[PDB]
């Protein structure tokens, strides 16, 4: 749950702050967080759905780290970031729906979906960012 | 055989020419020791880029004004031609500022008296004093400014250890000096800080008595080392560098391991071993070998150097010793091939043979080791339990004080597993050994008893080794990452036998001075590593921010490795060099270096404009433009902005090499502004102006397809021009088609240049941080281990 929230927060900040022309100092910390997220999520496979009419979806992560060697972001940097952001956003959407559509009589507070149970591991704790909400 | 040795030498040379370890691996000790803390640097004079220069001015009609005025001018005007060269110059300036950036400031040292002071005032620098004298004497100064220069006072509060001094600096110079003053690296030092700097395990050890017999005054400072764990992860996919690092740490650990004392008599032990073995073997057994093995084991464990095992399978005595070796040393410390070789030799020459089992056909690459197979294939409890302990005896990873440590099993720390080893050995000694020839069987089992009857001595040896390893590991600062190294340290099972058969009764532990020396060396190396990372990252980031695309980061990485001082940079493989560059490009810059770079990047435009040997560009405009009238010069072709003209970047033109557009424009007389750091020719000639000599300097561009020889013409028509009578005596408006894009110097304003710099009155900066700790050692005989019992309790 905390890791899923961190993924969503990192993606929202990426979409808000990674814009053309912005100073790199306006994003440097977010870029470090985003590269940490890419490193953590690379090489893992996820599966969501299968309940009701929710389609089954398979998610694979192999992305390059966003650059850190510009003064002001240009079109190239934004375009490179946007594809990764879109894939991650779709992944977060499907994980959230799959977790929302599930329930349990016993231990209802615990994660119910396979994706969220996987994210609850210790290898994924490196992405926590900030639990402001 | 000699051919075989030649072949092995050439193959090992092929491998070793990719490992940057220095040729004789003993000089590494000198290099590591010579690595020293960066000395705290005190500022001797304020950092200044600009100085007040008095320049002549001219009336609007072009006549000298008889009244020079004071402007700001660069102290050292050496800016080059070309935007890329200017940015390279600013990269070099950033590097210089980083090199000379002070770690602390005491303005009282720089303070000097103010000549014209009525209250015995002082100013912060000799330059400030001279500027104040000049402004006090000059006739154009305001009365308020003069009275203030006369009345201005410093303030020295000794009770609070503070001093404020007046100063006169350009805004940029003041920014640099203020940053230096406000971000000093020195911090207060107390006995509490010294005590916490002492490693915690040493502090809690009852064998070392530590006292704070020195008094630290309140005005005592220190610069704490940067001991951040490695940010490049040289243990991941940097095989050559990690091999060199482990080798260097191994050399240092060997230097600091203590020497054994009063070993058993070599002659007596050899005689008894020969009698017991009845060799109708004893080579390499001596005190030198015993000490060498002790040091090798402890240092290899400390540095995480993989150690290979060298032995002769016929030497079942060496195999008997290797049994204890594998019992007490975690199995991941040995290269897998050597471990399986030793274990297979042991089983197939002692254990399976003793129990009558068929010799094991071990398949290389099997996920299980020979002992792991034998443990589940042997039904004897003593032997099986010993094998189980050996099989699952590895290092346990623990983080202590933020440092990863490779910890040993408590059973070997207190030496209790030696009892299980001797149980297994006794069982083997009374084993039947079916079908083996009787004399050889007797020799094997008496050789087993040779080690078995040393139960107390071997328990003492094991717990001594464990204690010295713990105490020396308390002084390691970097993470003890465990990797299988390319090149391994050879360990002689004969030396292990000598250690086991000659270890005596005297407890030897590191001296407190030895521990402090080891800790200081490790701390110095760690802090140098982090600081060189910071330098490399800062330079790489600055180059990428200034857009020095013709900048090879391989040079920066080579300087980084060179200044690490343990690497032979010529040998590092290329893929690893580029991996290092890639990993350095991803690290965030340190705060001080980044702030200095921000200062330089925000003020570099102004510094370049202030420069006098270059202009920012040239507008051509192909039309009659009235010369502007300026104070700095009667008439000039000064353009203050390129508005309304198409711009061609000279840098990009030169890089791309295609001159079609500029050639077409210069052929067809199309207005254009060439932008770039250019050198200009100053021409004070009215007849040269009339001759239209400023428009005859661009044809060389078309003729040569180069723009590095472009040198615009800046007209400077004044009363001191030798032809100004042409301007004065005729009714015409001086006009020039071309204009030079240049900025007038910033005028000197006393109120905006007068600042007040505040710092501390005085303090002393120490570096050793452990010369204040007086450390004694309890008598070695009664030195206790972690369990509060004597390390060697067989006396």
């Amino acid at each position: 749950m905390d890791v899923l929230y961190s993924l969503s927060k990192t993606l929202k900040d990426a979409r808000d702050k990674i814009v053309e022309g912005t100073l790199y100092s306006n994003v440097s910390d977010l870029i470090q967080q985003f590269n940490q997220m890419i490193i953590t999520m690379n090489g893992n496979e996820f599966q969501t759905g299968g309940i009701g009419n929710l389609p089954i979806r398979n998610w694979n992560f192999n992305f390059g780290l966003l650059g850190t060697t510009l003064l002001n972001l240009d079109a190239n940097y934004v375009e490179t970031a946007r594809n990764t952001i879109d894939y991650f956003v779709d992944f977060v959407d499907n994980v959230c729906m799959d977790e929302m559509v599930r329930e349990s009589q016993r231990n209802g507070i615990a994660p119910q979906s396979d994706s969220l149970r996987k994210l609850s591991a210790i290898k994924f704790k490196r992405i926590n960012f900030d639990n402001s909400s | 055989k000699t051919k075989e040795e030649h072949q092995k030498e050439v193959q090992y040379e092929i491998l070793q020419k990719t490992i940057p370890t220095f040729e004789p691996k003993e000089s590494i000790l000198k290099k590591l020791e010579d690595i020293k803390p960066e000395q705290a640097k005190a500022q001797t004079k304020l950092f200044r880029i600009f100085e007040p220069r008095q320049k002549p001015i001219y009336i609007a009609n072009g006549e000298k004004e008889r009244r020079n005025r004071i402007y700001w001018k660069l102290k050292k005007d050496t800016l080059p031609d070309g935007d890329y060269d200017v940015r390279e110059y600013f990269l070099n300036l950033y590097d210089q500022v980083l090199t000379e950036m002070p770690d602390y400031l005491l303005l009282k040292d720089m303070a000097v008296e103010n000549k014209n002071s009525r209250d015995a005032g002082k100013v912060v620098d000799s330059e400030t004093a001279s500027i104040c004298d000049a402004i006090f004497q000059d006739e154009e100064t305001e009365g308020a400014v003069a009275r203030f220069i006369a009345e201005m006072r410093q303030r020295v509060q000794a009770d609070r250890n503070v001093v404020n001094y007046p100063s006169i600096l350009h805004p940029i110079d003041y920014a640099f000096n203020e940053y230096f003053l406000q971000h000093q690296l020195v911090e207060p030092l107390n006995n509490d800080i010294i005590f916490n700097y002492i490693p915690e395990r040493i502090r809690n050890d009852v064998n070392y008595i530590l006292n704070m017999d020195r008094n630290l005054p309140s005005t005592a400072r220190y610069i704490r080392p940067n001991l951040l764990q490695d940010r490049l992860n040289l243990h991941d996919n940097f095989e050559s560098l990690w091999d060199t690092i482990t080798t260097s740490n191994y050399i240092l650990a060997r230097s600091v391991v203590p020497d054994l004392k009063e070993l058993v008599s070599t002659e007596a032990q050899i005689q008894k071993m020969s009698q017991d073995l009845q060799l109708e073997f004893l080579t390499g057994i001596n005190s030198q070998a015993a000490n060498d093995c002790f040091k090798t084991l402890i240092a290899a464990m400390l540095s995480q150097r993989t150690m290979s095992l060298d032995f002769v399978t016929t030497n079942y005595m060496s195999l008997i010793s290797g049994m204890w070796l594998l019992t007490v040393v975690p199995n991941d410390m040995f290269i897998r091939e050597s471990l399986v070789a030793c274990q297979l030799a042991i089983v197939n020459t002692i254990i399976y043979v003793a129990f009558g089992m068929q010799r094991m056909h071990y398949r290389n690459g099997d996920p299980q080791t020979p002992f792991q197979i034998a443990e589940q294939q042997i039904q004897n409890f003593q032997v099986a339990n010993w094998l189980h302990f050996v099989n699952n005896n590895y290092f346990r990873q623990v983080v202590i004080d933020g440092v990863l440590n490779q910890v040993l099993n408590d059973n070997i720390r207190n030496g209790h597993v030696i009892n299980q080893l001797m149980e297994a050995l006794m069982q083997l000694s009374r084993q039947q050994f079916p079908t083996m020839p009787v004399d050889y069987k007797r020799s094997i089992q008496r050789g087993i008893l040779l080690l078995s009857n040393r139960l107390g001595q071997l328990v003492d040896l094991t717990r001594l080794l464990a204690y010295s390893y713990e105490t020396l590991m308390a002084c390691v600062t970097m993470n003890m990452q465990h990797v299988q190294t390319l090149t391994t340290e050879k360990l002689q099972l004969t030396s292990v036998t000598s250690l086991c058969m000659l270890i005596g009764n005297a407890t030897v532990i590191p001296s407190p001075q030895t521990l402090f020396h080891y800790y200081n060396v490790n701390v110095n190396f760690h802090s140098n590593y982090n600081e060189r990372i910071n330098d490399a990252v800062a330079i790489i980031t600055a180059a990428n921010r200034l857009n020095l695309y013709q900048k090879k980061m391989k040079a920066i990485v080579e300087d980084f490795l060179k200044r690490l001082h343990i690497f032979d940079v010529a040998v590092a493989p290329d893929d690893q060099m580029y991996r290092l560059r890639d990993r350095l490009r991803l690290l965030p810059v340190e705060v001080r270096r980044l702030d200095i770079f921000n200062l330089i990047l925000m003020a570099m435009d102004q510094i370049e404009r202030a420069s006098d040997k270059i202009a920012q560009g040239v507008i051509i405009a192909y039309r009659d433009m009235q010369l502007e009238r300026d104070e700095m010069y009667g008439y000039v072709n000064i353009a203050r902005n390129l508005d309304g003209f198409q711009q061609i970047n000279l840098e990009e033109l030169m890089r791309t090499g295609s001159y079609a557009q500029i050639t077409n424009m210069l052929l067809n007389n199309q207005p254009v502004a060439l932008v770039g750091a250019l050198p200009f020719v100053t021409d004070s000639s009215v007849i040269s102006l009339i001759a239209i000599l400023d428009a005859t300097v661009f044809a060389q561009i078309v003729k040569l397809r180069k723009v590095d020889t472009l040198k615009p013409i800046l007209y400077k028509i004044n009363s001191d021009s030798n032809d100004f009578y042409l301007v004065a005596n005729y009714d015409w408006v001086p006009i020039s088609t071309t204009k030079v894009y240049k900025q007038v110097p910033v005028q000197f304003d006393f109120r905006n240049s007068m600042h007040m710099l505040t710092s501390n009155l005085t303090f002393t900066v120490y570096s050793d941080l452990l010369a204040f700790v007086s450390a004694d050692t309890v008598e070695p005989i009664n030195a206790v281990a972690f369990d509060n019992m004597r390390i060697m309790n067989e006396l």
